[PDB]
């Protein structure tokens, strides 16, 4: 009854190409792609800067790199298990749609 | 009904202006009266300072920012092996121009000779993934030897 | 119509109180649970606690 729905300007594929670029910037270059050009840096050295930014001396990362990497990989695993099992995790977005 | 429609949309528009006045008041405090660590809050680049200029029903911030330029690619390492010791930079990163090793600060290329003054020890060569052997100059040593 | 006028102004006023509760929740996290480097966020002067 005169209701219409207009499409978004960015397609969900364009949105996913922006999140791809933000990931690939963050992983390959740290914060530096926000400050200017993406300065490449090895991810373990970027992680050692990020440790120095919480006041934990960077050797604590290099001397524990296998453990810190396993804790990251394993925590990303548990994100999938949460989202796959628990649709009510998306409760803010589904509430807006409702 | 026409006046109620106008007042309702002015009340919703006043809330948008007030959200923008709260943002402007916060950029005043953090960008102008301070220096901001909040990324892209006080403009793109690393924030240095901001200057407010007034405008009709608004404010304009001239955000001065340091933007880095003229990258060089270098070989890099997490740590340096010396006499069993693993050395890490106190500040900066290890970089190499192919054949020699330096420590530089992170946001500008200023290569310094690697020493016990610009690096700190922790543990030994075995642990670190990708440590690279190079001498670490101890500045005291020539002062005793001379 | 006087009920819709009331509920409309209360929906708008709720959004002003929610903006102030989002601000008070932010002040709680940054000022109380932390120490804030944000100038004038946790009062004038350099913030201690
Ligand atoms: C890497 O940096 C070092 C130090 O700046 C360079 O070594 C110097 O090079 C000049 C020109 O050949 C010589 O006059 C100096 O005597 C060298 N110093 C030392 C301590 O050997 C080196 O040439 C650079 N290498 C590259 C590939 O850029
Ligand atoms: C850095 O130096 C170490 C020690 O000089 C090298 O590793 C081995 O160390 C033992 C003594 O701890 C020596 O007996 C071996 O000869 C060394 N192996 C080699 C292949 O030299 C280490 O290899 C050096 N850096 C490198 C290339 O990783
Ligand atoms: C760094 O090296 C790669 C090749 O390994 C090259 O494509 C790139 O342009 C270089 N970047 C700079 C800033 O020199
Ligand atoms: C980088 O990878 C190579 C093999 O591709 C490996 O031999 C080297 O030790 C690694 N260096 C660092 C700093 O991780």
């Amino acid at each position: 009854n005169g209701l219409t729905v207009l499409p978004p300007l960015l397609t969900d594929e364009m949105i996913a190409q922006y999140t791809s670029a933000l990931l690939a910037g963050t992983i390959t270059s740290g914060w530096t792609f926000g400050a200017g050009a993406a300065l490449q840096i090895p991810f373990a050295m970027q992680m050692a800067y990020r440790f120095n930014g919480i006041g934990v001396t960077q050797n604590v990362l290099y001397e524990n790199q296998k453990l810190i990497a396993n804790q990251f990989n394993s925590a990303i695993g548990k994100i999938q298990d949460s989202l796959s099992s628990t649709a009510s995790a998306l409760g803010k977005l589904q509430d807006v749609v409702n | 009904q026409s006046l109620q429609t106008y007042v309702t949309q002015q009340l919703i528009r006043a809330a948008e202006i007030r959200a923008s006045a709260n943002l402007a008041a916060t950029k005043m405090s953090e960008c102008v009266l301070g220096q901001s660590k909040r990324v892209d809050f006080c403009g793109k680049g690393y924030h240095l300072m901001s200057f407010p200029q007034s405008a009709p029903h608004g404010v304009v911030f001239l955000h001065v920012t340091y933007v880095p330029a003229q990258e060089k690619n270098f070989t890099t390492a997490p740590a340096i092996c010396h006499d069993g010791k693993a050395h890490f930079p106190r500040e900066g990163v290890f970089v190499s121009n192919g054949t020699h090793w330096f420590v530089t600060q992170r946001n500008f290329y200023e290569p310094q000779i690697i020493t016990t003054d610009n690096t700190f020890v922790s543990g030994n060569c075995d642990v670190v993934i990708g440590i690279v052997n190079n001498t670490v100059y101890d500045p005291l040593q020539p002062e005793l030897d001379s």
